[PDB]
């Protein structure tokens, strides 16, 4: 469907990053970490993106 | 072991620790004449049921 | 020897083995021996290992030397009851801390006597057998298809295969491969029928002929030599014919090992000396032997495809890895990572290192959780092994230790083979039922003897070795097997048999080994194995040159320096495993083998006592031989849930939750077996003055009436303990926590309740009466204070400060409470006759009998007819006599006591011969037109009191991700309105109410875009500003009400790139 | 003070049951009717116990 | 698994920690008192309530559509006894025939000949 | 008059505060209970 | 059971149909209250004795 | 898990039948009634009673 | 776990009777209950079933 979903968009160019209520953090009072699962494979991806570009310049 | 107790009036309703009774026998018309009962039995009520 | 005699024998048994033999026996076997063989095998490194040292309990803490540790402490301080391991390494050395097994050998308890223990605060009655990791008591659970055996299965009409024979093989000691042999048989029962077999690592399958030539047999008929043992059996031979043709194309050992794909030929060998039927041996010059097997196999196949032998019985029980073994397969996995670890330090030194923490911490992980297999990205293990030892009641703990598992309609069954070894009744309802078995009283598990002292002892008493065999000179040659290996045959065996059997009885071939002679097939079974359940029996032997008789006599009995070890060293009793059982004949009643008793209908052994086929559970059930079996099975479970005394040291125990029945009471009726279940000294209940009748109609539908008056005199009251515990965490980076009485001070992070009952040490005193939420402990983080669970309250009962290995401040608190029986609490007898309280009347209101005597309990006559549990009815009668007579009333299983008898004994005392008594209605005093079954019966006060369940919520703590309520009553949760509840409302056409998923849960106001139907809108709710740049709007916007779970459904879908557009108007029409 | 192996309220129970004299029990008043905050000689009996 | 596994009841606040339900309404939920627990939900709108009382009231449920017959009768004690009380041999005298009529709330206030 | 902590075995009234170690006037055994309260506890006879 | 059970002819089934949800719903409590009360006084029980067979 | 069915003004405890409760009643432990509420709008018919219940 | 003052069932005292009983056994070698005045089984079962744990508890140190 030319308007709502064109064949091409099945490949992602720019990745939609979902917000906090989605991947909430759970701190252990104040001075302790606590981060969601997704709030990681977002960062794992982010990092796998950074290095890539820094190999193409 | 050091205590200090305080006793009070009260009755068995409020608590069993009160009632001075403790078991009380009651029976009437040992020979079932009033027929306020129907004896269980296999053959003979009278012989099988303690007098 | 009469019946009443066999009891002393049994007494003799536990005097020496004790309820938890298995556990300990199997542990020592790992320490003592096993542990050595494991460290000494594929050790030596391109540096070798020798004897290993196993010291007693120690505590290596910084700020102190090495304190010689004890059970009761590690318990309180949450430590680890383990000791050191040293090994004489070659170019003395420390390698890990091994968690010892309480009551074992390295556990100091093993020696200390009565008085000795009372001083270690350790309850004498504690039979031990468990480990104490990081505090909590962990119990290793037995893990139950045997190995190294030939099986033949028919495979369904739809399949290129007709029949197939398999044999699962694994080295009883050494790595232990799990690769099976498949000797198929293609060609269904028609088509013009080859035989091919599967080998480990080989892509396709090979036609048996080749497997032989590739083995060392190159000519035909010399191949048929091995398979068939009777040249005059043309049928079988015929079958083989087509097969020979298959391999007719490969005529020698060269090609033989080839077709298996110089480079390739060499590998061929390998898969035959280390993979092919790897048991037997993976040596080299034994090719011959394996060949006779593959021959005995191809034989077994056909023996069936020709209707001469049935398909193998998959569930023939005769065909249990306790604690000791488990540590084994576990240790190896560990020590082996240490092995190749020590290999790296040696692979860097271009010219100490051994991190003895992998064997200490590795062991802990498993034993702590229940996941055997390592940790790492390897969850591909099994959880269950090692649990949290029960402590509800004594009979609860016993049961727990004597437990078995079984990884997942036929297995759950109570097989025949199960007789004697496992208890028929005790086994969990629902879910896993039959996958969890408990041991009988007499059962024990094998441990692991040595083969050779019997292999030798054989090939020197008639065993002409297999190596050189001739099928025709030796026709009906009885072949013999050793632990699943074929060590040659034997000529006349009748004697070989009654010699080994005489050898065991003097005690020169461990009473634990199994020897089975199957004349009906001509074979000799030899078993040393570790994990074979066995029971003990009296030997019969027609050894009476004075008649026709139990070797044991009334002289041996009254003679009981005469243990159970002697009852065995004289050949008066034997240890019969399930396999050997097959070929013996057991007599029930020793003796024997009235219009009241139950009608009763070559011997080699007699039964110590039938009432021994029961395990801990049923052993406490009175007349289990009088109730509907499925009921006994229930009580078999509720017992592990009654109240009592689980130890005596309890007053010095800091465990979360524990209940003690104010005043116990050994039952008015008992099992002779109870005597070994220390039950009389640690009862699970009290003897209540029962009264089975209808009254207010509040004893209806399994709800019972309990006499308040006596509930006051303390009947069925119980103490309840609890222990909240905390630590003071630190960081290698000197930043420590605190135990104080915090207030204000820049943070606010505090609780709602009060801290005032907190002395300045951040603790309460043991006198304090705490309640509601009152802060029990005070900790801070430069609040982390602990609050009494919201539903609870009571009084502090004992506070204690302590060190941690890391010199941290350890503090546990214990709170007590007396719990009174209430109009809702659950109870039950020992007959699946469970019921809860419906109301509570007093003495007046209560119905009564002339004597005065009044019931404590009134259960409904209706809980009898369909439950069928009659023994219940009997225990009452009997116990009403034992009440009056002062003599203990025996209810024990299959004895010589009858309902007709007891009834006569009750008539001698004064009351109706059947129990029934006259009663006068407590309200009016007028007699009851009927009579009642009034009589003392034992009743266990199962845990599960109302006030621990009663829960009600209205808008409480909401979840984060979903925004729906939260789970569980403890965290103030809310009951779920799951699917099924949905359905109903929909059936009712209760449209609105159901819609009312929103009001009672989620709900939420999201702002959609009138154009790109999304939850984008930047709604700054005040200055009205709405917007949604990207779609640049501020004019067309809608607000909607949906379940946040759903709002989330969408945000989620989006981040996965799918777009859930929300539109407020239908455009598509219809 | 209490170092007994029995708990506080366990003993407390016990004493509730211990039978006390109640002869002239009728010439005493229920703590509920007595105008004294808590208790007194006119409506209670105090006891000591040291062991 | 029933339309009747959920029914609207008249609330009666009572003491003691437990939901006290009538016997005859036992088999619909299929409960017993050996420990069985029950969930309770509270309507919130004026209609929500109505919808609960006009279609889910226990009285409306007495005749089950699945088997076109009622689905709640007289169980245990009440049944068992109602039998006895019926036999020609069962007789009651004035003193009790009175305390019995009293227990019937709708009693017209007239003792039958 | 006065008591703070006790020992699991040699019940000898101790008394301490932060950093003063967590042992006893002899027995190394580092347990210790926090002795009863001063404020009397009142009970009911039922 | 036959005359007052969750059965077809059921006096209940009939009272529901003839009088209504309400009237019949009350009917229970009554038939109950009278009977339960009565039983409270006439008593009823069961014991091993109910399970033994004649001598011959 | 969260949409076709969610946890939801609800309570649950142990049942025991009562032979003195109209067929359609259901005895609720005071405790519970004092926990579960019901939003009743103020109206000149119930103001009087509500202002009492509130005090 | 100590002796129960007064019998649950009927109420008759029974605290004192413990030592009397546990004595009429050891020595007089004896029925005991009957002379101790414990008639009907309600109180009977009380004594005849008590398992005095307190003894073992008492065997503990501090
Ligand atoms: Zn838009
Ligand atoms: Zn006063
Ligand atoms: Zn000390
Ligand atoms: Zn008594």
């Amino acid at each position: 469907n030319e308007d709502y979903a064109r064949p091409e968009w099945m490949i992602i160019t720019v990745l939609p990053v979902p917000p906090p209520q989605v991947r909430p953090s759970i701190a252990m009072d104040e001075t302790t970490q606590g981060q969601d699962d997704l709030t990681h494979k977002l960062s794992d991806i982010l990092k796998a993106n950074i290095n890539v570009q820094k190999l193409e310049m | 072991l050091n205590i200090r107790c305080i006793a009070k009036k009260g009755i068995a309703k409020e608590h069993a620790k009160w009632s001075p009774c403790s078991a009380i026998a009651f029976e009437y018309d040992p020979h079932n004449k009033l027929k306020h009962t129907d004896f269980w039995f296999e053959v003979d009520a009278k012989k099988e049921w303690p007098d | 020897i009469t019946t009443e005699d066999c009891w002393t024998v049994i007494s003799a048994f536990f005097e020496e083995k004790g309820l938890v033999s298995q556990q300990l026996d199997s542990f020592d076997e790992f320490m003592e021996t096993s542990i050595q063989d494991l460290v000494w095998e594929e050790p030596r490194l391109i540096i070798r290992f020798g004897k290993i040292y196993l010291s007693r309990p120690t505590m290596t803490e910084a700020d102190g030397t090495t304190h010689a540790m004890f059970p009761q402490e590690a318990r309180l301080r949450n430590l680890t009851y383990s000791s050191p391991v040293y090994l004489d390494m070659e170019k003395k050395v420390h390698i890990g801390k091994v968690p010892i097994m309480l009551r074992s050998k390295f556990c100091s308890l093993r020696t200390l006597d009565e008085v000795d223990l009372y001083k270690m605060k350790e309850c004498p009655y504690d039979m031990g057998g468990y480990f104490v990791i990081n505090g909590s008591e962990k119990v290793l659970i037995a893990q139950e298809s045997a190995a190294n055996i030939v099986q033949v299965f028919k495979k369904a009409a739809p399949s290129p295969i007709s029949h197939v024979a398999e044999i699962r093989s694994a080295l009883e000691k050494g790595s232990r491969l799990i690769s099976t042999m498949q000797i198929k048989l293609y060609g269904r029962e028609d088509k013009g029928r080859t035989i091919k077999a599967t080998l480990p690592y080989v892509k396709q399958d090979i036609p048996i002929v080749i497997v032989f030539r590739a083995l060392g047999v190159v000519p035909d008929g010399e191949i048929l030599q091995h398979i068939c043992y009777d040249e005059n059996d043309w049928q079988m031979l015929e079958m083989l014919k087509p097969c020979i043709e298959e391999g007719f194309v490969i005529q020698d050992k060269e090609v033989a090992l080839d077709f298996i794909g110089e480079k390739r030929i060499q590998y061929a060998k390998d898969i035959l000396q280390k993979e092919l039927l790897p048991h037997i041996t993976q040596e080299e010059g034994f090719e011959t032997r394996k060949t006779f097997f593959l021959g005995y196999m191809v034989n077994r196949l056909l023996l069936c495809a020709l209707e001469r032998k049935d398909q193998d019985d998959r569930d023939h029980f005769g065909k249990l890895d306790l604690a000791g073994p488990l540590l084994a397969n576990l240790f190896r996995i560990l020590f082996r990572k240490l092995t190749r670890e020590i290999y790296r330090y040696m692979q860097r030194c271009i010219e100490l290192a051994v991190k003895s923490t992998t064997i200490t911490s590795g062991l802990k992980y498993s034993l702590a959780t229940g996941n055997w297999g390592e940790q790492k990205k390897a969850m591909s293990s099994r959880a269950g092994v090692s649990q949290v030892l029960n402590r509800y009641t004594y009979s609860s703990t016993l049961s727990h230790l004597r437990r078995t598992n079984t990884p997942i309609a036929k297995p759950r069954q109570l097989h025949n083979t199960h007789w004697g070894l496992v208890c028929p009744a005790e086994t969990p309802e629902g879910q896993a039922c039959g996958l969890v078995k408990n041991l009988s009283l007499l059962s024990g598990i094998s441990i692991g003897s040595p083969s050779e002292p019997i292999i030798n002892f054989l090939e020197e008493w008639g065993m002409e070795p297999l190596e050189d065999y001739d099928p025709a000179q030796h026709t009906k040659s009885t072949r013999i097997f050793v632990n699943g290996v074929w060590t040659g045959i034997h000529r006349d065996p009748s004697m070989l048999v009654s010699t080994m059997r005489d050898l065991r009885r003097s005690g020169a071939i461990s009473p634990e080994v199994s020897i089975i002679r199957d004349i009906r097939e001509r074979e000799f079974k030899i078993f040393t194995d570790v994990g074979r359940v066995y029971r003990p029996l009296f030997i019969v032997e027609d050894d009476e040159s004075k008649d026709n008789e139990l070797r044991i006599t009334k002289e041996h009995i009254r003679k009981i320096v005469y243990g159970w070890s002697s009852l065995v060293t004289s050949g008066v009793i034997e240890y019969v495993d399930g396999e050997e059982e097959e070929t013996i004949m057991i007599a029930m009643t020793p003796e024997d083998l009235d219009t009241a008793k139950r009608i009763k209908p070559t011997f080699t052994h007699c039964e110590i006592h039938p009432s021994m086929i029961l395990g801990v559970a049923a052993s406490i059930i009175p007349f289990p031989d009088h109730n509907q079996s499925p009921r006994n099975t229930y009580q078999s479970a509720m017992g592990k849930q009654a109240m009592g005394v689980f130890l005596t040291n309890y007053n010095v125990r800091m465990d979360t939750m524990a209940n003690i029945l104010y005043y116990p009471q050994k039952p008015l009726a008992k099992t002779q077996a109870m005597e070994y279940l220390k039950f009389r000294e640690l009862p699970a209940g009290q003897n209540a003055i029962v009264a089975i009748a209808c009254y207010s109609g509040y004893n209806q539908e399994d709800s019972m009436i309990m006499n308040q008056s006596s509930i006051d005199r303390g009947l069925f009251r119980s103490l309840f303990f609890r222990s909240y515990m905390d630590q003071e965490k630190r960081f290698g980076i000197s930043i420590v926590e605190e135990f104080e009485k915090p207030t204000r001070a820049t943070t606010l992070r505090l609780k709602h309740g009060t801290y005032e009952k907190l002395d300045e040490d951040g603790l309460i005193a043991p006198g304090v009466r705490v309640s509601g939420d009152d802060i029990i402990i005070g900790k801070t983080t430069p609040d982390a204070s602990t609050p009494l669970r919201s539903t609870e309250n009571g009084i502090v009962d004992q506070v204690l400060l302590t060190t941690n290995q890391e010199g941290l401040k350890f503090v546990k608190v214990r709170m007590r409470t007396t719990k009174v029986p209430q109009i809702g609490d659950k109870f039950a007898s020992r007959h699946g006759q469970k019921g809860t309280i419906g109301v509570t009347y007093r003495h007046e209101d209560m119905p009564f009998s002339a004597e005065g005597i009044v019931p404590d309990l009134i259960i409904n006559p209706h809980a009898i007819p369909s439950r069928m549990t009659v023994a219940h009815l009997i225990e009452c009668l009997l116990s009403k006599v034992g009440s009056i007579r002062g003599y203990e009333g025996d209810a024990t299983p299959f004895t010589d006591l009858t309902v007709d008898a007891v009834s006569n004994l009750l008539r001698d005392n004064g009351y109706q011969s059947r129990g029934f008594e006259v009663m006068y209605n407590g309200h009016t005093g007028k007699k009851l037109m009927a009579q009642v079954f009034f009589g003392p019966t034992y009743y266990q006060r199962l845990r599960h009191m109302v006030d621990d369940k009663i829960h009600a919520r209205a808008r409480g703590p909401v979840q984060v991700l979903t925004r729906q309520p939260v789970e569980g009553r403890s965290r103030d949760g809310g009951l779920r309105f799951g699917e099924m509840e949905r359905d109903c409302m929909i059936a009712h056409g209760a449209a609105g109410f159901l819609k009312e998923l929103m009001e009672a849960s989620d709900a939420f106001r999201v702002h959609v875009c009138g154009i790109c139907g999304l939850m984008s809108v930047i709604a700054n709710l005040k200055k009205n500003q709405f917007e949604c740049r990207s779609c640049k709007n501020k004019t067309n916007i809608y607000q909607l009400h949906i379940p946040y779970a759903a709002k989330l459904l969408f945000q989620e879908l989006m981040a996965m790139n799918i777009a859930p557009r929300l539109y407020t108007e239908r455009s598509g029409v219809s | 003070m209490n170092t007994s192996v029995l708990a506080d309220e366990f003993i407390s129970h016990r004493l509730g049951l211990i039978p006390l004299v109640s002869e002239d029990v009728e010439e005493m008043k229920y703590s509920r009717d007595c105008t004294c905050e808590d208790y007194c000689d006119e409506c209670s009996v105090v006891l000591e116990l040291s062991a | 698994l029933h339309k009747m596994s959920m029914m609207a009841h008249r609330v009666k606040v009572m003491p003691y920690s437990t939901f006290r339900l009538n016997l005859s309404v036992t088999s619909p939920y299929n409960a017993d008192f050996d420990g069985d627990e029950m969930n309770l939900h509270v309507p919130q709108s004026e209609e929500t309530r109505a919808e609960l009382s006009q279609l889910c009231a226990v009285p409306l449920q007495i005749v089950s559509p699945q088997s076109n017959k009622p689905v709640m009768g007289i169980v245990q004690d009440t049944l068992c006894g109602v039998r006895k009380m019926t036999l020609r041999d069962t007789f009651i005298e004035y003193e009790q025939v009175m305390n019995m009529l009293f227990w019937v709330p709708s009693w017209d206030g007239v003792v039958p000949q | 008059y006065g008591v703070k902590y006790t020992c699991g075995a040699c019940a000898h009234n101790f008394s301490l505060n932060k950093s003063d170690p967590v042992r006893c006037k002899e027995c190394g055994h580092r347990v210790i209970y926090k002795a009863r309260t001063k404020r009397m506890s009142k009970f009911l006879t039922t | 059971k036959k005359t007052v059970g969750s059965g077809g002819g059921g006096l209940i089934h009939t009272v529901m149909r003839e009088k209504g949800p309400k009237i019949c719903a009350e009917l229970f409590g009554n038939i109950q209250k009278v009977v339960n009360y009565w039983l409270l006084h006439n008593g009823f029980s069961i014991g091993i004795g109910d399970a033994i067979a004649d001598a011959s | 898990g969260n949409l076709m069915g969610k946890r939801v003004f609800s309570a649950r405890t142990v049942i025991s039948g009562d032979p003195n409760l109209e067929l359609d009643q259901v005895g609720v432990p005071i405790s519970i009634a004092k926990t579960l509420s019901y939003p009743e709008t103020v109206t000149q018919y119930n103001i009087h009673r509500l202002t009492e219940y509130v005090r | 776990m100590i002796i129960p003052v007064r019998c649950f069932s009927c109420g008759k005292v029974v605290g004192d009777k413990w030592d009397a009983y546990l004595r009429l056994l050891e020595e007089g070698k004896q029925d005991a209950l009957d002379e101790l005045k414990l008639k009907r089984y309600c109180c009977r079962r009380m004594v005849l079933t008590h398992v005095d744990l307190i003894e073992k508890f008492l065997r503990y140190n501090p």
